[PDB]
């Protein structure tokens, strides 16, 4: 469960992403696919090599709807529901992919965030798209 | 992964009792049951809307022979499936785009199969020489992919 | 989450273990720390020889609490609550061993239960053993 | 993993400017706070009650340059990390009792340290390089555990 802290450290640096969001989301997913070459198995019918046009039209996607959920950190069943439908019934991502995909955004946050980026806030941004990561994997059966 | 000659001799032994139509149907079909997201991977397979729809599907039991089929295979080749299954991880990887953690899953299901079908004679030790068996042929079907 | 189907598959094969409760739970511990000797990590402090008592007693423990999550299996996290206020602030067994116990508990389960091992029941099972574990790892941080 | 010639010489160019003792301090303690039950390990550390408490904790800080260190002479060695760090694998198995899935949690906790002292230096592709190298560092410290 989120604390009270948590919710604080999220809004905090996420707020501090803020127009930055959809390019971090990109940065993530690119180096997701070179660090974890499996992770490629979902892209077939993308170009994933830098400058991708696809990648980073995808990384605003995943940006924003992890701003929705920052938006609604306390009801995220609930505001990711069509999103988790999705994940459930078409995209089918095996779940430890997730955990790829989270490190490398919170890898992406601590180059950009040197001040922001503390222990007590990774930490939280970690609990965070862990929970995230269960929503959206949580109707796959 | 590295087998004793004792574990060699034990995984030798129970494969020789092994139905693989039936087996490779189960483990297969109980994939696709247990954990049925992986059913992405086979639209083409036709009928998959219930458990019983999958185990009878003749498509899943052909394919289910056929990988388990490979799987025999690997088995003669213990101390080198890294080498053995190279092709079929190429083949996986680019061709199939298949994520290899479902290789783990596959052999989490083939393992119960095992056990449901051997009863007590699948013994913790037999057990954990398959476990060694099935991580293996995991790792060497994940080995290639790039 | 648990459908009410899966409720039902669950309760009628726990039924049909019964007073073998206890003595699955040792076999499957025997079971993983053969299978997975990383597990034995946790375990240091007990006499790990063949046929222990010490296993055994264990065994027991963790089949006792089995069976009371399946008699609360619609409000597992307050039936577990202390058990999982436990594994957080003592135990603190890492997430992906669960998984491990979960695997080995139903090869146990497979061994002994030949008619009733379907491939549903097998799903059942496998989401409810998940389900425990999500409870038992829930206040970890 | 297979790490290319140039990612070696990215590794080893990085790898260069890093304070060992410093970063090694870093990551164990971030590892501590982040996966708080990792400090089952330390109970003889003194006060782990806070972020801070742990971050700036002596005993920590003095763990975390061993550990670093140890990790660093390693990467001279990326070749044979198997052999480099089998002793201390058996010693981390039948001596100090951790599982090995805390060695990826740590992994993973220092490439986060890296990525936050050098910015945008940590490129996409010198995180690839450095996740071959942790893979196979928590990889070798595992594989003598029996
Ligand atoms: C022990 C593990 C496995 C072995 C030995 C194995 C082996 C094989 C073999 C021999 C083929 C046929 C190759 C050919 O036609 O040239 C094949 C095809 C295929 N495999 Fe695997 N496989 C394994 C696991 C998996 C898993 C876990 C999945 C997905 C969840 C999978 C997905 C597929 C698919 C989709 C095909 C193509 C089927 C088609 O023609 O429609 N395999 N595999
Ligand atoms: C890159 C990974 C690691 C390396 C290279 C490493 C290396 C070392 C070395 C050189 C020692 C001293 C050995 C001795 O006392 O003879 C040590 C001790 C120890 N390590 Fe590891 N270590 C690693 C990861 C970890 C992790 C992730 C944990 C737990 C979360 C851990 C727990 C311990 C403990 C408890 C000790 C003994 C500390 C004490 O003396 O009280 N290690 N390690
Ligand atoms: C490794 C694979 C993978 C992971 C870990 C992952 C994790 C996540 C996370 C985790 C925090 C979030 C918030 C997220 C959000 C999204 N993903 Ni993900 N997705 C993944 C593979 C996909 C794929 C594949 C698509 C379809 C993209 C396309 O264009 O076809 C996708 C599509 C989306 C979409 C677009 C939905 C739509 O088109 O209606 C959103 C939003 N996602 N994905
Ligand atoms: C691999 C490690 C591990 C796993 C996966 C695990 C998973 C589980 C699961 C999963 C379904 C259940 C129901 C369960 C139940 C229990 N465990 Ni677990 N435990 C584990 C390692 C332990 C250890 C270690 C203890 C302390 C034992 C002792 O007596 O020192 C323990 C203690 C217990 C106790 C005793 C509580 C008490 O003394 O008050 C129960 C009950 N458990 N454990």
């Amino acid at each position: 469960v989120l604390s009270p802290a948590d919710k604080t450290n999220v809004k905090a640096a996420w707020g501090k992403v803020g127009a930055h969001a959809g390019e971090y989301g990109a940065e993530a997913l690119e180096r997701m696919f070179l660090s974890f070459p499996t992770t490629k198995t979902y892209f077939p019918h993308f170009d994933l090599s830098h400058g991708s046009a696809q990648v980073k039209g995808h990384g605003k996607k995943v940006a924003d709807a992890l701003t929705n959920a920052v938006a609604h950190v306390d009801d995220m069943p609930n505001a990711l529901s069509a999103l988790s439908d999705l994940h459930a019934h078409k995209l089918r991502v095996d779940p430890v992919n997730f955990k790829l995909l989270s490190h490398c955004l919170l890898v992406t946050l601590a180059a950009h965030l040197p001040a922001e980026f503390t222990p007590a806030v990774h930490a939280s941004l970690d609990k965070f798209l862990a929970s995230v990561s269960t929503v959206l994997t949580s109707k796959y059966r | 992964v590295h087998l004793t000659p004792e574990e060699k001799s034990a995984v030798t032994a129970l494969w020789g009792k092994v139905n693989v139509d039936e087996v490779g149907g189960e483990a297969l079909g109980r994939l696709l049951v247990v954990y049925p997201w992986t059913q992405r991977f086979f639209e083409s397979f036709g009928d998959l809307s219930t458990p019983d729809a999958v185990m009878g599907n003749p498509k899943v039991k052909a394919h289910g022979k056929k990988v388990l089929g490979a799987f025999s295979d690997g088995l003669a080749h213990l101390d080198n499936l890294k080498g053995t299954f190279a092709t079929l991880s190429e083949l996986h990887c680019d061709k199939l785009h298949v994520d290899p953690e479902n290789f783990r899953l596959l052999g989490n299901v083939l393992v119960c199969v095992l056990a449901h079908h051997f009863g007590k004679e699948f013994t913790p030790p037999v057990q954990a020489a398959y476990q060694k068996v099935v991580a293996g042929v995991a790792n060497a079907l994940a080995h290639k992919y790039h």
